[PDB]
């Protein structure tokens, strides 16, 4: 509960309070319309409209009588009487203009946009208009909460819960068959070429003579060229983290339920093939997120600094080694591979030595 | 390799189909006849108005259809409308006909009406795209439900359970009984009812329903999972977008008045009800037969021509093994939308006059050894 | 039991037939089979399988070419841009055109036929047309053809009738490291000959809004694209657009900024580096009395205008001829009636009637619009996907040269490698019968070029084929254990070359490319163990089960212990190899970073990546302290951490490694768009969410 | 190791393919159910279990390695036994032949290829329920958190009854012995098979913290899991990849009655959750593997004291046990959390969120008012 008198005194800005009180559409709707627009009882006191409106008392309530006839609450009284100020000051606040979007060759609206009624407009009749307005706007903010808020596509399960961040990126995988790391990625060069490109303009201006549009046209240029000045500048942008491998980042899988889906890695070495569009993982984080070669593609983020980095250490390729079913067990992510399994199978065992009779005699 | 043993393979293999290889849908529709240039379309437009025909007023006759130029078709696209004649420069094949109505002589103005000319090997461009039209699985006479039979008609989809479509109430069944009993005798219908059900008129039809058709709602002899026997038809559903508009340019003259008409009336009706886009404007939106080509090779027997789809796709249990998958279809051939493999094209088949599936003889005797193996528990 | 006898004929295998051995593998491989076919791009190096069954002569007979129609009489032969001498000499004729008559019919219907260079469904797959040499050149103004003459057939369809889907590979069967989940270890080589071709279409438009850019050329020359026939420069920038103003005249319109391109604000078009120009057409309203284009800049626009309205008016003034000359008699096919309004559109109309406005699905043109279509051939490094016509399917992890590919003792160099171990999960075991047959018959292929004298792992020329041949005795032997080794094989194919007239030709064609091509239908009363062991009890017909010398991941060359059999595998390349990734430091904002037009300015795409769902904000939540995965989200909501993040980026002295980016002194929290847009949204209705203890 | 690499060749398939105790196998064999999986598959079972046969072939060493199973082995070395349909229907006739000798008969490769037909069936609608049972659960699991070592010290000690079926559920749990302090079961224990032993669960320990347990309270699970780690959300993860595990006989019908009985009001609300436990113990681990400290921890999370007077917060002595339904959990407590659900305006409406009640706190509470700290 906000108090309505208190934000229109303390607006400071153009102080423009009058918007239907003036206006009356005289010539004005290419004006007034284009240039601007492109405590509601009425909300919690809706448990009358069956087929019958216990609303028919129309103007100067004065809201005193406790006659409830309600059997969801007992404690909208309290609620009232605990502050008593609701829809009574005279200044309603209008809706800004970025919650209404308007081109093309035809004029596209949205159908839960139907507040501009309100804009277009004895006392008997002012009066009845001003309620009519009232459940106007009821019924707006009912149906903008449902429809726009309430829904998977809308501002809270979509936009305030994070999307579309920025410095990702997104690629097929394949695997490290090398001695190597058990946290190591391999970025590709065209996917390294655009990732890194402020550091590509900071490496290039503070190395060469160069201003931030020779360097923005050569990190431009070699995205599918390869040279070796940008891949010199990759391995000292490695070689400058000195108390890690590489530059953090990390890495998630689409479908996210277990802890392994979202791993933390370091960037380790820019390849120099130019065809090769793929990110390289390690061989023994392959077991914790579902993830196969079958064609998927996986996200990736940067994390630009240290603070981050070491915040983002709570989710690591160790995090999971120990079991969340058993007390003292090892999960079954550490278990190695098909063919890494076999050669040790054929290597150990093998009719290697006599048995241990012929040994001794 | 040795060119005598590629002539033995040729010498020992069974061919193709010339008909299903090169694509059905070439061969029923734009199929010219020797006698005369008309298209296979044409002629389903010519066989679908004189059905209606005894819908039509004293005086009003349809009078064929006319090929037309494309110095008439390039001033029917850009029309001037609003002082702009807006072209739409994009690949799509199309080709434009007339209609060429008469009122007691006199014949009115024709209304032009586009055709998609579709291309070897069921290929046709709309709009930029390319489509590829596949033929659909259609029964011959009436289809088993699992509840319910259903009767195929030109302007009724309904089902038989107490259901039929639809003071001063004594007009609305006597206007539903006008057209009950005359506007129910389409003559491709009473062709389409040769499976053993010869009816006249629709009241002896509702009689056979319930002296012969009574035992098909509880103890069905239709096996419901064969694919033998059917009429395979592609126009039937290509063209559903005009043949309702033709429904409802029958129903002018009859189902709301039956009183004498001018040629004012009759061009604001024929203006009204035929316009350019009628079979065009619903193709690549509601039409299931109608699918993106995506082929990134050069044969057109893999991914082409061998798709089917059943009765139920073309709208946009019965999945039990049956020996007839092995005869007419692909089995085997498992995708995504169609697992148990009844929507592909095999091209080893027999396929008669007008789609109809005939069953073959060098495989028949493997057919019923596996059959009778099947159902028997 | 009766393992030898089946009854299955190819008329009830659809697609099923186009390999043997179908019942040894499974129900889901075998489906797996088929849905890989269809989704094969067409290599460069194509060849026969060697094991041939029915069902390839009969899909070889239905492909997509330019065949004609009917029987009928060429009367015109038009072609777009005439190919002479001088300076509008262009090169690499894509499309002819020719008009023809229909022969024997009642009314003599008048059709059309295009013949391109290429062929392509696929959005960056397509076939070149390889035209028949003997109908090109009785192309003729009266020349009659009869029904189904092939012009421009594809590159799959050899001479005989046979049909190449894939590359046939030496295929070793080994444990090694680098096959782990489903992983390839391909030769370099072997690369070279899978190497599909994507042919690409950019299209841009330059009039009232905006203008060309000068690149390709020096400073006395202006050629806003490359011309027919050209490479693509080492950027893949083609036809770089710069916006429309008056005021920057001298800084903007000189001959030193139309030569250099500014990577932000413009609009250029990103393709591929190496690639040959192959079409280009180039459309144009000429009906504006103001040339919103200035001078010097139209010179290689209106040399091909001229030549497509040139074109397009011959191709007008024959239909108009045609119409005069035959009144109300004349019948067109359906594809030339188009081709007629599409002249129609191309052409300008009279100063009497109004003109077109012409457009490209709700997309209208200015002045000018000039498309490309460009040719490039793909060379596989990593991420491809490879099939050898059964359900097993992998992915290329680890390319090795061609010294450091396995060799056994015989000098066979392997191609791929594969672990065994998933032929016994998924259970497709014609991959067996595939590997083990052929290694029985290239090594009989191989004993049998040893045998005389010859060299093997090379075919022989006509000197010593011609030489080998004296030997009557010598080649009689060789067609006996050919017969005996096709006996054991096949005996379909045995009873059937029993007959054979002229049998040192089959041995001339086996000696020639070194293997003998078998043929295997579905219906075969062979009991395949019991060849398995007729093949390994035997002292002639047995294949080479000895020791494998290769490389392995260090620098050392390593003799494995246990005998390894390698064997003829027949591969081809699949769909969606990787070229769909994306990488972006930096998106454009909504007037909250989302995007979503023709973005193919830039190479690879910019777009940002919704990397963090509600389950991922959920499990940074709970894993990651509340307080800094807020940070990750406040970077990209708020625009002012957007720029202190690329500030922090340029303004240090170490663009890795950073302590702190957004201080919260300066820019703190609560300044995110959809939290304020939110609380003002809820402001409104006149609550509020807030706490208090 | 480079010089010992696993290989397979023809020679490998036919070294075991021509054993006679295999080849005996599949000669004079009735096609009958007990003839073929439990007659012809015993005498091949038992010579790939005989180590002094098969010395040296590299998939019987495969499969006593645990790397190839035993049951894709018995449909290509011997008999192919009975594939179904659609429905769950058998066929009278089985296949004879095995996958190295193929199927060739057309009534046969119809059966067998009705095998991979159920392989496909992968709508959408199965991916999108696993997910919404993910985001039920762990939207209201995710409240207790942030656990600690040490003792809190209480004789407080529960009491449940210990069966067969669920020993493995008990593995890390500490009780009371006779004549001791403190002793965990860790899984060996033939006895206390049928008596009822006193435990040490969370339902009735104090300590300081108001949403935090101690570490002797949760058991030995507690130590496996990190420091800076949300026990909450990981009983509900816990759960759920062990039941999309199982999606992946009608898991749906699990699914369904698990979230009818946590998250709904389908269980008898008892006076005290020490009888409560067992109950939803004997029905998920019957079926799905799960150790009983996930499980308390989600019968925990829809524990409210004083249910009289709206006071919806975790109490910290379990004895209480007053249990809601899940809507009234997710509305009428820490609106934070409640604008992550479905129906967000519901909690707007209403006359009791409009009142400074002491309250829980949700880790959504950062990104709801944009990441002030107060
Ligand atoms: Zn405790």
């Amino acid at each position: 509960v906000v108090d309505h008198n208190e934000v229109h005194d303390q607006f400071t800005g153009k102080r423009i309070y009058a918007n239907d009180y003036n206006t009356s559409n005289s010539d004005e709707k290419e004006e007034f319309d284009r240039h601007f627009y492109s405590r509601l009882l009425h909300r919690g006191f809706e448990r009358g409209l069956n087929h019958f409106i216990d609303n028919f008392n129309e103007i100067f309530q004065f809201l005193l009588d406790a006659n409830i006839i309600s059997n969801n609450k007992s404690e909208f009284a309290q609620f009232v009487a605990q502050n008593k100020d609701k829809l009574f000051p005279k200044y309603l606040p209008v809706p800004s203009k970025l919650c209404f979007v308007a081109t093309t060759s035809g004029t596209y609206l949205d159908k839960p946009i139907e507040a501009a009624i309100d804009a277009t407009l004895s006392p008997i009749k002012a009066q009845n208009r001003t309620m009519r307005g009232l459940r106007l706007y009821g019924q707006f903010y009912e149906i903008y909460a449902k429809s726009r808020i309430a829904q998977k596509p809308g501002l809270a399960r979509r936009h305030m819960f994070g999307a579309r961040l920025n410095a990702t990126a997104r690629a097929v995988i394949t695997s490290i068959s090398d001695p190597h790391d058990y946290d190591e990625l391999h970025i590709p060069w065209g996917v390294g070429c655009q990732l890194l490109k402020y550091h590509l303009t900071n490496k290039l201006k503070a190395k060469f003579n160069m201003t931030t549009r020779e360097a923005f046209s050569f990190v431009y240029e070699n995205v599918l060229q390869y040279n070796q000045i940008i891949a010199d500048l990759f391995k000292e942008l490695i070689a400058e983290a000195a108390p890690y491998k590489g530059m953090g980042c990390t890495f998630h899988r689409n479908p996210t339920l277990q802890r392994g889906s979202t791993q933390q890695f370091f960037i380790t070495k820019v390849k120099d093939d130019i065809n090769d569009n793929s990110i390289s993982m390690s061989v023994l984080c392959l077991k914790a997120p579902n993830a196969d070669f079958d064609g998927d593609q996986l996200n990736l983020t940067l994390m630009p600094d240290v603070y981050l980095t070491k915040a983002t250490e709570r989710i690591a390729p160790h995090t999971w080694v120990l079991s969340i079913d058993e007390p003292h067990e090892i999960s079954g992510n550490l278990e190695l591979q098909g063919p890494v399994v076999e050669t040790i199978i054929n290597w150990a065992h093998e009719k290697y030595l006599p048995p241990l009779e012929e040994w001794l005699k | 390799p040795d060119p005598f043993l590629i002539e033995k393979i040729r010498e020992n293999t069974p061919c193709m189909n010339p008909t299903l290889a090169n694509g059905i849908t070439v061969e029923h529709t734009m199929t010219r006849d020797p006698n005369t240039g008309v298209n296979m379309t044409r002629r389903y437009i010519d066989s679908l108005f004189d059905i209606s025909s005894v819908l039509f007023p004293d005086g009003f006759k349809y009078e064929g259809n006319r090929a037309c130029t494309p110095l008439k078709h390039f001033e029917e696209i850009t029309r001037e409308y609003n002082a702009k004649r807006i072209a739409n420069i994009a690949p799509t094949d199309m080709y434009m006909i007339d209609l060429m109505f008469s009122y007691k002589g006199e014949m009115l103005y024709p209304r032009p009406m586009l055709l998609p000319a579709f291309k070897r090997g069921n290929m046709v461009t709309i709009n930029g795209a390319k489509y590829i039209g596949s033929p659909v699985l259609t029964d011959v006479g009436f289809s088993v439900l699992n509840d319910s039979i259903f009767i195929p008609f030109r302007r009724t989809k309904l089902t038989f359970k107490q259901t039929d479509h639809h003071g001063k109430v004594e007009e609305n069944i006597d206007s539903h009984l006008h057209s009950f009993c005359n506007s129910l005798d389409e003559m491709t219908i009473e062709e389409l009812k040769t499976v053993g059900v010869n009816v006249s008129t629709i009241w002896e039809l509702l009689y056979e329903i319930m002296t012969s058709l009574a035992h098909h709602l509880y103890a069905t002899d239709i096996d419901e999972t064969s694919m033998y026997g059917k009429r395979l038809t592609v126009l039937h559903y290509l063209m559903s977008e005009f043949n309702y508009a033709v429904s409802m340019f029958g129903y002018m003259f009859q189902s709301r008045r039956d009183r004498e008409w001018t040629v004012q009336e009759l061009n604001e009706g024929l203006k009204r009800s035929f316009k350019l886009q009628t079979a065009i404007k619903r193709l690549t939106v509601d039409h299931g037969e109608l699918d993106t080509m995506s082929n990134p090779n050069s044969s057109m027997l893999i991914k082409g021509t061998s798709i089917l789809v059943t009765q139920d796709r073309a709208k946009t249990s019965s999945r039990i093994i049956h020996a007839s998958i092995a005869e007419v279809g692909q089995y085997k051939n498992q995708p995504k939308n169609n697992p148990d493999g009844r929507g592909r094209l095999n091209m080893y088949t027999k396929v008669g006059p007008t789609g109809l599936v005939e069953r073959r003889e060098e495989v028949r005797e493997i057919i019923d050894n596996a059959q009778l193996m099947f159902r028997a528990k | 039991s009766q393992l030898g006898r089946r009854e299955i004929d190819l008329t009830l295998l659809g697609h099923t037939g186009l390999d043997p051995w179908y019942g040894t593998t499974s129900s889901a491989r075998g489906a797996m089979f088929v849905t890989h076919i269809g989704q094969a791009p067409e290599v460069n190096g194509n060849e026969s399988r060697y094991f041939l069954t029915g069902a390839e002569l009969e899909y070889a007979k239905y492909t997509h070419d330019v065949r004609f129609p009917e029987d009928c009489r060429v009367l015109h032969v038009l072609r777009k841009y005439p190919t002479g001498i001088g300076k509008d000499s262009i090169r690499s004729n894509p499309v002819t055109t020719i008009i023809y008559e229909n022969y024997f019919d009642k009314y003599k219907t008048i059709g059309v036929l295009h013949v391109p260079e290429y062929m392509s469904h696929h959005q960056d797959f397509g076939y070149e047309l390889v035209k028949n040499r003997e109908v090109w050149e009785t192309i003729a103004p009266n020349e009659m053809f009869s029904k189904d003459t092939v012009i421009a057939q594809s590159g799959a369809v050899k001479k005989d009738g046979t049909l190449g889907m894939g590359v046939n590979a030496n295929v070793v069967f080994l444990s090694a490291a680098g096959t782990i989940e489903d992983g390839f270890v391909a030769n370099k080589n072997f690369l070279k000959r899978m190497m599909p071709t994507s042919y690409s279409t950019a299209v841009a438009n330059a009039g009232r809004k905006a203008f060309f850019l000068n690149m390709y050329g020096d400073d006395k020359i202006y050629k806003p694209f490359p011309d027919i026939g050209d490479v693509i420069r080492p950027d893949g920038v083609i036809f770089a657009i710069r916006d429309h103003d008056d005021d920057l005249a001298p800084a903007e319109m000189t001959p030193r900024a139309l030569r250099t391109l500014d990577r932000t604000f413009d609009r250029a078009v990103i393709g591929t580096p190496g690639a040959k120009v192959i079409d280009i057409d180039i459309w144009r309203d000429e009906r504006v009395n103001p040339s919103p284009t200035p001078t010097g800049m139209d010179a290689q626009l209106v040399k091909y205008h001229t030549h497509l309205s040139s074109y397009y008016r011959e191709l007008l003034k024959i239909y108009r001829g045609l119409l005069a000359r035959r009144k109300d008699d004349l019948h067109i096919t359906e594809e030339f009636e188009r081709l007629i309004v599409t002249a129609q559109m191309f052409l300008p109309q009279p100063d009497n009637v109004r003109k077109l406005s012409r457009f490209y699905r709700l997309d209208p043109l200015d002045e000018w619009r000039v498309e490309v279509t460009y040719k490039a051939q793909k060379m596989p490094a990593g991420a491809f996907k490879m099939t050898d016509f059964h359900g097993g399917k992998g992915v290329i992890c680890k390319v090795m040269e061609d010294e450091d590919m396995p060799i056994d003792e015989n000098g066979n160099r392997a191609d791929l490698i594969i672990f065994g171990g998933s032929t016994m999960r998924r259970s497709n075991y014609g991959r067996i019968y595939e590997h083990g047959f052929g290694a029985a018959a290239r090594d009989l292929a191989q004993r049998l070029r040893v045998e005389a004298g010859l060299d093997r792992h090379a075919k022989p020329t006509q000197q010593q084929l011609n030489s080998v041949m004296g030997n009557t005795q010598w080649v009689d032997y060789a067609f006996k254990e050919l017969l005996g080794f096709y006996e054991i094989i096949a005996p379909t194919m045995h009873s059937k070359m029993m007959e054979h007239p002229n049998p040192a030709e089959h041995v001339k064609t086996v000696l020639m490319d070194g293997f003998p091509y078998i043929y295997a239908p579905v219906d075969d009363p062979v009991d395949l163990m019991a060849a398995v062991n007729k093949l390994i009890n035997s002292d002639k017909y047995r294949p080479h089960y000895g020791k494998v010398s290769y490389r392995d991941q260090a620098g050392k060359w390593v003799t494995t212990k246990d005998n390894v059999l390698m064997g003829p595998l027949y591969m081809m390349l699949l769909e969606k190899i990787g070229e769909d990734w994306s990488a972006a430091a930096s998106v454009k904002t909504q007037p909250s970073k989302l995007n979503n037009a023709d973005r193919a300015s830039t190479p690879g795409r910019e777009t940002a990546i919704r990397s963090f769902g509600e389950s991922e904000t959920r499990s940074y939540n709970c894993t990651v302290g509340p307080g800094p995965t807020a940070e990750i989200l406040d970077q990209t909501n708020n625009p002012l951490a957007h720029a202190a993040v690329i500030e922090s980026w340029l303004t240090a002295e170490k663009p890795s490694s950073v302590p702190v980016a957004v201080d919260r002194e300066k820019i703190p929290f609560g300044g995110s768009r959809p939290v304020a847009m939110f609380d003002h949204l809820l402001e409104c209705s006149g609550i509020a969410l807030e706490y208090a203890p | 190791l480079s010089e010992y690499l696993a290989t397979l060749s023809m020679f490998d398939i036919a070294e075991v393919y021509n054993h006679p105790k295999v080849r005996e196998a599949n000669h004079n064999i009735e096609p009958t159910t007990y003839g073929i999986e439990k007659i012809s598959y015993g005498k091949v079972k038992e010579v790939f279990n005989d180590p002094t046969q098969f010395i040296g072939n590299s998939i019987i060493e495969g499969l006593r390695s645990g790397t190839q199973k035993t049951e894709q082995l018995l449909q290509a070395f011997a008999w192919r036994g009975f594939p179904t349909d659609i429905n769950s229907d058998i066929f009278k006739y089985p296949v004879t032949t095995g996958y190295i000798d193929g199927i060739w008969n057309l009534y046969e490769n119809m059966i067998e290829s009705r095998s991979g037909t159920k392989a496909l069936l992968y709508n959408k609608e199965l991916l999108r329920v696993t997910e919404y049972f993910n985001r039920k659960s762990q939207l209201i699991a995710q409240y207790v958190q942030r656990l600690h070592p040490g003792d809190c010290k209480t004789t407080i000690l529960a009491e449940y009854p210990v069966t067969k079926l669920t020993l493995k559920a008990f593995k890390g749990k500490y009780y009371q012995k006779e004549d001791g302090k403190l002793d965990w079961i860790r899984g060996n224990e033939t006895h206390l098979i049928g008596t009822k032993q006193k435990f040490r669960s969370v339902f009735g320990c104090n300590h300081p913290d108001s949403q935090g347990i101690c570490m002797t309270c949760y058991g030995r699970l507690g130590i496996n899991i990190p420091k800076g780690t949300n026990i909450g959300q990981v009983a509900a993860v816990s759960m759920g990849d062990k039941i999309t595990s199982a999606v992946l006989a009608e898991a749906g019908k699990l699914s369904t009655e698990k979230v009818g009985y946590t998250s709904k009001t389908y269980l008898k609300n008892y006076k005290s959750p020490i009888e409560a436990l067992p109950v939803f113990a004997t029905m998920a681990n019957e079926k799905i593997s799960l150790n009983i400290s996930h499980c308390e921890i989600l019968i925990y999370a829809m524990m409210i004291r004083s249910a009289q007077y709206r006071d919806y917060r975790l109490p910290k002595p379990g004895i209480n046990g007053q249990f809601e339904k899940y809507n009234r959990l997710m509305q009428c407590r820490s609106l934070g959390g409640a604008m992550a659900f479905e129906k967000q305006h519901e909690p707007l409406n209403n006359p009791g969120s409009f009142l400074n009640k002491m309250r829980n706190d949700h880790p959504y509470d950062l990104l709801v008012k944009g990441g002030k700290l107060r």
